[PDB]
C-alpha cells in the first residue's frame, strides 16, 4: 500500500505539476501578446474605475 | 482556569441541553478552543436576539403601513386600482419582485439605480478579486513544489556526500 | 495493491526523467495542500482568456457608458422638475394665502 | 529572507549547478596534477634502479 | 481525520484547528461534530438562526403586501406630477387637466379625511381638528360623475405608467434594449426580477469561493516556510558538517 | 513566531556568518594551499629532470 501511494502520489502530483508547466511552455511565445493584453487590461480597469 | 473551565462546562451544558455531556480529553488547547468557540457563540446569540426582535417589531410597523397605504388608495381611486388587467398585474408583480430583490427601500428610481449598479460593481470587484487570489494560490503551490523538490534533492545530495567522505576519511 | 502496467510504465519514466520521486511524507504535506475540488486546472489564463477578460472589461466599459448617459438624461430630467415643482410650491402658497 | 538565505547558501555550495561541491575546483584540479606528477617520477626512478 | 477537520473547519470557519489538535484528542473532535448542528454556520446557536430565518420570512410576505400599495401610490404621485408640470407648460388637454384637477382632489380629500379619522375608537367625544368630520370633507369632493370618470381613466393610465416603469428598470438594467421593439421589451421585463436574483445568487457563490480560497492561500501560507526553513537546515549541514570542516581535513592531509 | 522561533533555534550559525566562514575558507585555500601544491608540482618536474 505504501508503495502504491508513493507510486500514485508522485505521479498525480506531477501530472498535477507538469499539467501546470507543459501549460506553460506553450505560454513562453505568447508572452509579448501576454504583457499587451495585460497592459490593455489595466488600462481598461483605470478607465473602468474612472466611469 | 478554573473560572474559564466553569464557563465551557456551563456553556456546554446548555448547547447539549438533556442529554449527557460526551466525555472529551481536558487540555489547554482543548479548553481555548472551547472557551473561543463559547465566548463566540454567547456574542452571536445575543447579536441574533436583538435581531430577531427587531424584525418582528418591523414586521408590525410594515403591516401597519400596507393597511393605511391601501386604506388610502381605496378610498381616494376606489377599488378599481385593484382591478388591473393581467398584464398590468403581470408589470407590477415584476416591478414589486425587483425591488425586494434588491432589498430597497421604496420603488423609486433613486432606490434602484444605485442598488443595480452597486450589484454590478461588487460582482465584478469579487470576480477580479478571486482571479487574483487564484493566480497567488497557484504561484505559492509552485514554489511549494519546488521548495519540496529541492528539499529532496538536498537530502539525496548531502548522504552521497557523507558516504564519499565517510570513504576518503578511511583513504586518508 | 494492484498497479496497472500503465502507471508502473508512467512511474519508471518519472525516475528516469531524472525528477525526485517525493516519500510519503513529502507528499502527505503537498496532496494537503490539493483541495479535492476539481479546482479546474487553473486553466492557465489562456492569452484566450486574457482576451476574454478584455472583452469582458469593453463590454462593462460600455455597458457603464450606457448607464452614466441614461443617469445623466435622468439628472437633467430630475432637475427640470425639481425647479417646475418650485413653481408649484409657488402656486399653492398663493392659493394657501388665498384661503386665509 | 529566508527565500535569499537558501538560494545565496545554494549557490554557494552548487557552483557548476548540478553538482553539491565539498572541494575548491582549484584544489582539486592540482590534486590530479601532482599525482600524474608524481606517477611519472616513480616511473622514471624504478627504471633507473632496474 | 482528514474529512472531520474539513466538516468542522467548513462550518466552524473561526476555529483555528490543525491536525495535530484532534490526532491527540480523538474525543474532543467528536464533541466538535456533535456541537456543529447545533451551531448555525455563523456561530449562532441552530434554534435561534430558525426562528430568525422565520421571522424573516414574514417580514418579506408583509413587505411585499406593503410595496404593492406603495408603487401604485409612488406612481400615482408621479402621475400627478407630471400632468402638472405639463400643465404648466400649456401643453396640457382640456380633458386632461379635468383628469389631474379631479384626480388631485380625489387624492387630496381622502389624505386629508384620514388626518380626521384617527383610526382612533369612536371616542364619541373626540374633538375633531377645525371641528371638521369626514362629512365636510367629502362634500369637497367633485361632483360623483366625474369622480367616477376620473376612476375609470385612472386604470388605463395607471397600467400605460406601470408598462413605463418597468421599461425604464429594464433600459437601466440592460440599456442594449432600447434598440429592441415593445413586445420583445415587455418578454425581458417578465424576466427582470428572476435576473437580478440571479446576480445576486452569483455574487453569494462568488463570495463564498472567495472565502474558500482565501482558506487555502493561508494554508500554503503556513506550509511554505517551514519547507524553506528545513531546506536551509540541509545546507547548513553540508556547508559547515561538510565542507568547512570533513573535507577540509582530508585535503590538507 | 512560530517560524521565527524555528528561524532563531536553526541558526547556530546565521547563515550570514556561515556564508563569510565559507568564502574565507575558500580564499585561504587559494592563497595557502593551492600555491603550495603549485611549488610541489614544479619540484617534481625539477626531480624528473634530475633523474
Amino acid at each position: 500500500h505504501r508503495t502504491v501511494r508513493k507510486i500514485e502520489g508522485n505521479l498525480l502530483w506531477y501530472q498535477q505539476l507538469q499539467h501546470t508547466e507543459a501549460q506553460r511552455t506553450a505560454e513562453e511565445e505568447q508572452q509579448q501578446r501576454r504583457k499587451q493584453l495585460c497592459k490593455e487590461i489595466l488600462e481598461l480597469r483605470a478607465e473602468l474605475h474612472h466611469l | 482556569m478554573d473560572e474559564k473551565s466553569t464557563k465551557i462546562i456551563m456553556w456546554l451544558k446548555k448547547m447539549f441541553g438533556d442529554k449527557p455531556l460526551p466525555p472529551y480529553e481536558v487540555n489547554t488547547r482543548t479548553m481555548e478552543i472551547l472557551y473561543q468557540l463559547a465566548e463566540w457563540n454567547e456574542a452571536r446569540d445575543k447579536d441574533l436576539s436583538l435581531v430577531t426582535e427587531d424584525l418582528k417589531l418591523k414586521s408590525a410597523e410594515v403591516k401597519a403601513e400596507a393597511k393605511y397605504l391601501q386604506d388610502l388608495l381605496t378610498e381616494g381611486l376606489g377599488p378599481s386600482y385593484t382591478n388591473l388587467s393581467r398584464m398590468g398585474n403581470n408589470y407590477l408583480n415584476q416591478i414589486v419582485d425587483s425591488c425586494l430583490a434588491l432589498e430597497l427601500k421604496n420603488s423609486s428610481l433613486s432606490s434602484y439605480i444605485p442598488a443595480v449598479n452597486d450589484l454590478s460593481s461588487e460582482l465584478v470587484a469579487i470576480e477580479l478579486n478571486n482571479q487574483e487570489m487564484e493566480a497567488e494560490l497557484t504561484s505559492l503551490r509552485k514554489k511549494l513544489t519546488e521548495a519540496l523538490v529541492l528539499e529532496k534533492s538536498l537530502e539525496r545530495d548531502l548522504k552521497k556526500a557523507e558516504e564519499q567522505c565517510n570513504f576518503e576519511k578511511a583513504k586518508v | 495493491n494492484v498497479v496497472p502496467d500503465e502507471k508502473l510504465q508512467a512511474f519508471n519514466t518519472l525516475k528516469e526523467s531524472g525528477k525526485p520521486v517525493l516519500d510519503e511524507k513529502a507528499l502527505d504535506e503537498v496532496l494537503k495542500t490539493f483541495s479535492i475540488s476539481k479546482v479546474p486546472a487553473i486553466e492557465e489564463v489562456a492569452i484566450e482568456k486574457l482576451e476574454e477578460e478584455v472583452k469582458a472589461l469593453q463590454k462593462q466599459k460600455n455597458l457603464h457608458i450606457r448607464r452614466r448617459n441614461k443617469l445623466q438624461m435622468v439628472e437633467s430630467g430630475n432637475r427640470q422638475m425639481c425647479l417646475k415643482s418650485k413653481d408649484k410650491e409657488e402656486e399653492t402658497g398663493r392659493a394657501f394665502q388665498e384661503v386665509l | 529572507k529566508l527565500d535569499s538565505h537558501l538560494k545565496e547558501l545554494r549557490d554557494f555550495m552548487y557552483p557548476e549547478g548540478n553538482t553539491l561541491m565539498l572541494t575548491t575546483p582549484e584544489l582539486s584540479g592540482e590534486f590530479h596534477q601532482l599525482g600524474s606528477q608524481l606517477e611519472k617520477l616513480n616511473h622514471i626512478t624504478v627504471e633507473i634502479l632496474g | 481525520m482528514a474529512q472531520t477537520l474539513q466538516y468542522v473547519s467548513s462550518r466552524l470557519s473561526m476555529l483555528q484547528i490543525d491536525e495535530e489538535d484532534l490526532e491527540r484528542n480523538a474525543q474532543f473532535g467528536k464533541v466538535l461534530i456533535e456541537l456543529c448542528p447545533l451551531l448555525g454556520p455563523n456561530g449562532g446557536s441552530a434554534n435561534l438562526n430558525r426562528e430568525l430565518e422565520e421571522t424573516r420570512r414574514e417580514l418579506l410576505l408583509q413587505r411585499k403586501m406593503w410595496m404593492r400599495s406603495e408603487v401604485i401610490y409612488q406612481l400615482v404621485q408621479e402621475m400627478l406630477l407630471d400632468l402638472q408640470v405639463r400643465k404648466l407648460e400649456g401643453s396640457l388637454t382640456e380633458e386632461e387637466r379635468k383628469f389631474q384637477d379631479g384626480l388631485q382632489q380625489c387624492m387630496l380629500v381622502s389624505e386629508c379625511s384620514r388626518l380626521l379619522t384617527a383610526d382612533s375608537v369612536p371616542p364619541s367625544d373626540s374633538t375633531s381638528i377645525l371641528g371638521l368630520d369626514k362629512q365636510d370633507l367629502l362634500d369637497l369632493l367633485p361632483p360623483n360623475m366625474l369622480v367616477l370618470w376620473v376612476r375609470d381613466r385612472l386604470q388605463k393610465q395607471l397600467e400605460e405608467a406601470l408598462k413605463k416603469k418597468c421599461f425604464t428598470f429594464l433600459s437601466f438594467h440592460q440599456p442594449e434594449t432600447d434598440e429592441e421593439g415593445d413586445v420583445l421589451r415587455a418578454a425581458k421585463v417578465l424576466r427582470l426580477a428572476s435576473t437580478l436574483e440571479d446576480e445576486k445568487r452569483r455574487l453569494q457563490n462568488e463570495q463564498e469561493k472567495h472565502q474558500e480560497m482565501r482558506a487555502l492561500l493561508e494554508k500554503q501560507q503556513e506550509i511554505y516556510p517551514h519547507v524553506l526553513l528545513r531546506c536551509l537546515s540541509l545546507l547548513r549541514q553540508a556547508a559547515s558538517e561538510l565542507r568547512l570542516r570533513a573535507q577540509s581535513d582530508i585535503d590538507r592531509i | 513566531s512560530k517560524t521565527q522561533r524555528a528561524l532563531q533555534k536553526n541558526t547556530n550559525p546565521d547563515t550570514d556568518a556561515l556564508l563569510k566562514s565559507l568564502s574565507d575558507h575558500y580564499s585561504l585555500e587559494l592563497d595557502e594551499m593551492v600555491p603550495k601544491m603549485q611549488r610541489l608540482i614544479q619540484q617534481c618536474e625539477k626531480h624528473q629532470e634530475y633523474g
